[PDB]
């Protein structure tokens, strides 16, 4: 019913943010709304993460429209500042995307969180 | 030997493209059409008998 | 199997006879115990998992229900005091349920107690 | 005389080495993981065969048998520790489902390539054999090193490496000197 | 390549209702139903005919799985002019609009979709295309929309769901005609990522056989997509 | 009918005939391009069309108007690099002949 | 409308083809969407690009709000 | 219209990079006798030969093949109906098993063909990337399976 | 700094801890074992330093002479916590640590959890959830552009979007039962450890500080019997590591001071 939906629980958010930090170190992470929009256009996005307290929230309601057109899992995290911390950037991040790479060292973790997100949806 | 097998493999990958098409990252840039042409009366379809 | 059930039934009967001479039968805790027995009685994964090999719950509940009804009748008959409406009011909903039970023997025990409370 | 020191062969020749499908398999594996010769593939195959045969013997045994429980638990623990088997497939059935590619993917060469310290598997091997990669505090110069789950995060450039903050190699300072002169 | 100002020569495809635009690079192109506009920003080709200006739309294999099938060289496409069509998993007009062109004004396309956000664009696009009837519902409960759907000659399903076979069976039984067409696009990663691609196809084909659908084809969609194939089958109501 | 292409007119112009020739022999136009082998015949029905871009595709995939021409041939005339390759390649074949 | 102007904003929607289309499109292309009529127009280019993102900023709010307000447009 | 069937994406030249454990195995009618004849259990014998979980499959043609045999081979029929053995439906009028098995493997490169028939085996070997399983001596043997 | 000595312990973002001898101006050792940035470090008279691994959620005490390390992990899950109760925020990262004793230490998490630890026990012995409270809920007039107020309220999703304060600072006076915690809640909280060293309680609060408390220090003077304590805490408008935290109303850059006297 709320525009930001589904919203990941405290436990799931924790699991999500760990993956985001790992992707950041391996240069598998795309940060920011417009970058995530570009990746969806490319069909290289594994899944995307949005902050539910985005100010205002209507800024990131286009990515879900792109996702369900492209069948890409997505999920909301409560805190943008917390999301900003995991990405490794000095500023809040309101959207991020995991790039697809079939040779990545954190393959197993991404599918682990991916499967949960599809269950949530 | 490692160098020899390296060259042998990369040579093998090129041949596999000739035998069958292989995914090469998908679309890059605007869709410029099929470069090598469309064949009309040809089907690569494996039929159930 | 049925033969082992008969062996068990004799054993439970011998337990009931023991309770008759037990001083706990004279105490009121036994009715609570009978109450306790009554309420207690009432593809892709297979794709990987190796297989190398080519319902008694109703019976359990029936046996427990039989034991509690038989015990309850024995206690009230032996000590007149517990044969009262106040003490046996709570067991009425169990009696009506037992009257419907498929097993005839527990129903027979249900009839035996009802005749006692008539 | 001194008591014997035991030894054992770590690999075994395959049954029919000249099978065309087998030759293609070895070619593909060596190409992916930058293996020097067929001896490495034979070694990994022999180790996998031993593991799978032991798993088979244990599975044949009845459930809740002391030997089955003990030995299967030990084998699952070891396979999980080395990282080949994941935390959520801790059963002997998934041990029988293992493949050579999993063990190859745990090699320090492949891990160095994946983590981004190197631009190719061969570059990873060259970096390893030149004493540039340290797993924690220890320099490892062996591509066949098997990396555990915990050690995975500690792979880095060694402190002594020119890439790890030490002084530039002989070539770099030689060029700098001649340029200075 | 096919820049804005170039010219190309159009000529009929082997399948009715499809066209090729030759040149330095050829393009698979379908005749537009609502000329003068693009639904997902595709390139369009204008032809002067005695004069009226008919307009054509470029069909992108990389964006639509159906076109990739034609690129692969599918022998039989039940999608044809004057043919009723039931498009399952119609995320938007990216592929439905092209299918709407092929059937033509006489035929109709029944677009079925579940999620609301992509549904709205389907409604807006459908208002431009009279032959498209949008059904914003779950394909898992066909009895919900049983009135809105008559007989359909061919059923096309691109739903990305693990148990899509069940959805296909229920719709085919109620709606698809005798000897009717069935076209399916399968992505093995959704159904079972544990096992390889080909086995997932083998399991899917068996399920279709169990559902009285005789398979006529499978075709892999590479190089346009990984781990994808299109299965074409005919429905034998009496018995497989 | 809605799905029928216009017929070519008999005694068709020289430009349209030639455009068919270029498509027939498109393999030789560029040294660095190759095409699937195909025996191409003139289709019984066809038409000549002009591409229309998306307005977002301005910089990427648009031809400026001066270079837009009435026939595919004289566009290839506009390309200097293509002309240079043809001028050379015709020189050797004549020398060998 | 408030950010740029009614007529210019109406044009930008027509270039996109629909308000929904404009919102879905990335920031860089929105700049190039109005690059024909100089809708948004080295220092000059920076303002155009900066304004383009904000123009993309406003479009999303209007499209996905049932009754969009002008409070965010003003501060934008 | 001409047809040249595509080369399956699962095959790297003569290497089938798709058949990996657990395996799916097609059982031919004669395979059951030689399994019984040698006192080799179908599941365990397959599992011992490949050291992996093996999922046998019997098609309608092979199942229909057994019923016509008669009382003499009742045991083979009973084993074939073992619940662990999954069934495959058939969409070809002929009840012949040779064309059935050959067609299935030509199409989907996932199956190990379990047969001892010389004629059928020769047909399969020409088909690339098809592991061929047979029973000989005391236990099963896999020929074209590099992972072993 | 190791108390009353010249050894210096430095925690670096390369997941390593370095040790230094200032009197000699040279590097002694490089210490390995953390999986993620070693954000904070503490030291006492002995050589047993403790460190915190941020997202790795592992506090490690290191025995330099013995060249061994002890690993401590919280292992707290809001699922079980709620059921034993029949808002709890899962631990996200650990960012402050200070050693009360050579056999005890405390750590602060980004979920507002202050945990007491003992060397014997790997798990926490005592925990204080949401020590600094919950952050203010975002304003409804700003969450969404929809005119109708009821629509904007829905976007708040009740209390689901609420998040707890972070423990930006945490300091314990050596070999004492009192430690101070800090955040941008606008007040310093002083906690007292029980004499039995299995629990602590909130002794008091100081609201003078307004801004992000990046670090806290304590200095004392006077006779042994009668001592006055001065608490100095650096105050900033932004978090020390980054600028993620939204501007806090009334925040100012300065050094907070609070003098406290003992009487009884
Ligand atoms: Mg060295
Ligand atoms: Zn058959």
């Amino acid at each position: 019913n709320p525009k930001a939906f589904p919203l990941a629980d405290a436990a799931l958010t924790q699991q999500i943010l760990d993956v985001v930090q790992q992707a950041a170190n391996l240069r598998q992470l795309k940060k920011g709304a417009n970058e995530a929009t570009k990746t969806l256009n490319r069909g290289i996005s594994e899944f995307i993460i949005m902050a539910a307290d985005c100010e205002p929230i209507e800024i990131l309601l286009h990515l879900p429209l792109l996702c369900e057109d492209k069948n890409v899992p997505y999920v909301f995290v409560p805190s943008r500042v917390a999301l900003g911390r995991a990405c490794g950037v000095s500023r809040p991040v309101i959207a991020a995307s995991i790039t697809t790479n079939d040779a990545s060292a954190i393959k197993t973790q991404i599918y682990a969180v991916k499967d949960k997100i599809e269950t949530l949806l | 030997s490692r160098v020899k097998k390296r060259k042998k493999y990369q040579k093998a990958q090129k041949k596999l493209k000739s035998v069958r098409a292989v995914y090469s990252g998908g679309q890059s840039g605007v869709y410029e059409g099929e470069k090598t042409g469309i064949k009309k009366g040809l089907t690569r379809s494996v039929k159930f008998k | 199997n049925l033969r082992n059930q008969n062996k068990l039934s004799e054993l439970l009967r011998r337990y009931l006879l023991g309770l008759n001479h037990n001083s706990d039968s004279e105490s009121e805790s036994i009715l609570k115990f009978c109450h306790q027995l009554f309420q207690e009685s009432e593809e892709k994964e297979d794709f990987f998992l190796v297989n190398l090999e080519s319902s008694n719950s109703l019976l359990l509940n029936s046996t427990l229900q039989k034991f509690a009804l038989d015990l309850l009748r024995n206690v009230i008959t032996r000590h007149r005091s517990f044969l009262t409406v106040s003490h046996l009011e709570g067991f009425i909903p169990f009696l009506r349920d037992s009257l419907l039970s498929e097993n005839e023997g527990v129903v027979i025990s249900t009839l035996r107690i009802l005749i006692t409370l008539i | 005389p001194r008591a014997p020191r035991t030894y054992s062969k770590t690999y075994s020749t395959p049954k029919r080495p000249y099978e065309s499908s087998r030759l293609d398999a070895e070619l593909k594996l060596a190409g992916e993981f930058g293996l020097k010769n067929k001896k490495e593939i034979y070694r990994i195959s022999f180790q996998l065969s031993k593991i799978r045969r032991a798993a088979r013997d244990l599975l044949t045994r009845d459930e809740k048998d002391p030997k089955r429980l003990f030995e299967g638990n030990a084998l699952i623990r070891r396979l999980v520790r080395v990282g080949v088997l994941s935390e959520d497939k801790k059963k002997l059935d998934y041990v029988l489902a293992l493949k050579v590619e999993d063990f190859l993917e745990r090699r320090l060469q492949t891990q160095v390539y994946k983590l981004g310290l190197a631009k190719s598997v061969h570059h990873a091997r060259v970096l390893i054999t030149q004493r540039h990669i340290a797993v924690g505090k220890q320099i490892v110069n062996i591509p066949s090193f098997m990396v555990r789950l915990d050690s995975e995060k500690h792979i880095d450039f060694a402190p002594t490496s020119p890439f790890g903050g030490a002084r530039p190699g002989r070539v770099a300072r030689r060029n700098a000197a001649r340029k200075a002169e | 390549g096919a820049r804005g100002g170039a010219k190309v020569v159009i000529e009929p495809h082997r399948h009715a209702g499809v066209y090729i635009a030759r040149g330095k690079e050829d393009l698979l192109v379908t005749k537009n139903m609502a000329p003068g506009e693009s639904v997902y920003g595709e390139k369009r080709i204008s032809v002067e005919e005695p004069p009226t200006k008919v307009e054509y739309r470029v069909w992108n294999p990389f964006r639509s799985k159906l076109a990739a099938g034609i690129m692969g060289g599918l022998d039989e496409l039940f999608i044809a002019p004057g043919k009723k069509v039931l498009y399952l998993g119609a995320a938007s007009g990216t592929s439905v609009s092209h299918v709407s062109d092929v059937v033509g004004p006489e035929g109709v396309v029944y677009a079925v979709e579940f999620s609301h956000r992509p549904g709205r664009e389907l409604i807006s696009m459908a208002k431009k295309r009279p032959n498209i009837i949008p059904i914003i519902e779950d394909a898992r409960h066909p009895q919900k929309y049983r009135m809105l759907i008559g007989m359909v000659d061919c059923v096309f399903a691109d739903v990305a769901q693990p148990d899509q076979a069940r959805i296909i069976a229920l719709n085919s039984h109620m709606f698809l005609k005798d000897q009717g067409g069935v076209v399916i696009s399968i992505k093995a990663n959704c159904i079972d990522s544990t096992v390889d691609a080909e086995t997932v196809f083998a399991r899917e084909v068996q399920k279709l056989r169990e559902e009285r659908i005789k398979p006529l084809e499978q075709l892999t969609l590479e190089p346009y997509e990984r781990d994808h194939c299109i299965v074409v089958g005919r429905y034998m109501r009496s018995g497989l | 009918d809605w799905f029928t292409l216009p017929k070519p007119d008999d005694n068709m112009r020289r430009e349209v005939q030639r455009d068919l020739l270029l498509i027939k022999h498109r393999a030789a136009l560029d040294p660095k391009r190759h095409y699937k082998k195909q025996r191409w015949e003139v289709p019984e029905r066809f038409a000549i069309g002009t591409i229309i871009e998306d307005k977002s595709e301005f910089y990427s995939s648009r031809m400026n108007r001066k270079e837009r021409k009435s026939t595919i041939l004289e566009t290839l005339m506009g390309d200097e690099a293509s002309n240079k390759y043809f001028k050379r390649k015709y020189n050797e074949i004549q020398e060998k002949s | 409308s408030e950010l740029i102007g009614e007529v210019i904003g109406a044009r930008l929607i027509s270039h996109a083809g629909s308000l929904t289309n404009l919102s879905k499109q990335a920031a860089s292309t929105v700049q190039i969407l109005g690059a024909e009529k100089a809708l948004f127009r080295k220092n000059k280019g920076r303002i155009s690009r900066y304004l383009a993102n904000k123009c993309s900023m406003a479009s999303r709010i209007d499209n996905y709000s049932e009754e969009p307000s002008n409070v965010f447009g003003s501060v934008l | 219209t001409r047809n040249i069937p595509q080369v399956s994406s699962a095959l790297f030249f003569q290497y089938n990079q798709a058949i990996k454990p657990p395996y799916q195995v097609l059982i031919d009618t004669n395979f059951i006798n030689f399994s019984i004849q040698k006192k080799v259990d179908i599941v365990r014998g397959m599992m011992d030969c490949l050291l992996a979980k093996c999922n046998p499959l019997i098609t309608d043609c092979v199942m229909a093949e057994l019923e016509k045999l008669g009382p003499k081979y009742r045991i083979a029929l009973k084993l074939a109906r073992d619940p662990r053995i999954k069934r495959l439906s058939c969409s070809h009028k002929g009840t012949y098993a040779d064309d059935c098995l050959v067609h299935r493997v030509l199409q989907h490169k996932c199956y190990i063909v379990a047969t001892n028939d010389a004629g059928l085996k020769q047909r399969i070997r020409k088909i690339p990337g098809i592991p061929l399983m047979s029973v000989g001596g005391h236990a099963y043997v896999i020929e074209k399976l590099p992972d072993v | 700094f190791r108390k009353n000595s010249d050894q210096l312990y430095a925690s670096c973002a390369d997941f390593k801890i370095r040790t230094y001898s200032i009197n000699q101006f040279s590097q002694l050792e490089i210490l390995y074992g953390h999986h993620d940035i070693v954000e904070d470090i503490s030291a006492l008279a002995m050589e047993r330093c403790v460190t915190v691994g941020a997202r790795d959620r592992t506090a490690m005490l290191w025995k330099i002479p013995d060249e061994t390390r002890l690993t401590f992990r919280g292992g707290d899950e809001p699922q079980k916590l709620l059921r034993r109760w029949m808002l709890f925020f899962c631990e996200g990262s650990i960012d402050v640590v200070s050693m009360v004793d050579d056999f005890h230490f405390i750590t602060g998490s980004d979920n507002g959890n202050i945990c007491l630890w003992s060397l014997a026990k790997k798990k926490p012995i005592f925990t204080e959830r949401i020590a600094h409270g919950i952050l203010p809920e975002p304003s409804f007039n700003d969450i969404s552009g929809e005119t109708d107020e009821e629509l904007r309220k829905r976007q708040l999703q009740g209390k689901k979007l609420l998040q707890p304060f972070w423990i930006t600072s945490l300091y314990a006076i050596p070999y004492s039962n009192v430690f101070i915690s800090g955040s941008w809640s606008g007040s310093l909280k002083v906690w007292k450890i029980s004499d039995n060293l299995r629990s602590f309680e909130l002794l008091g609060e100081l609201s003078g500080a307004k801004g992000v408390v990046t670090k806290i220090q304590v200095v004392e003077s006077g006779k042994h019997g009668k001592e006055k304590f001065r608490i100095l805490a650096s105050i900033a408008k932004e978090h020390r590591l980054g600028r993620w935290i939204a501007n806090v109303s009334g925040a100012r850059n300065g050094i907070y001071s609070a003098v406290i006297d003992q009487t009884g």
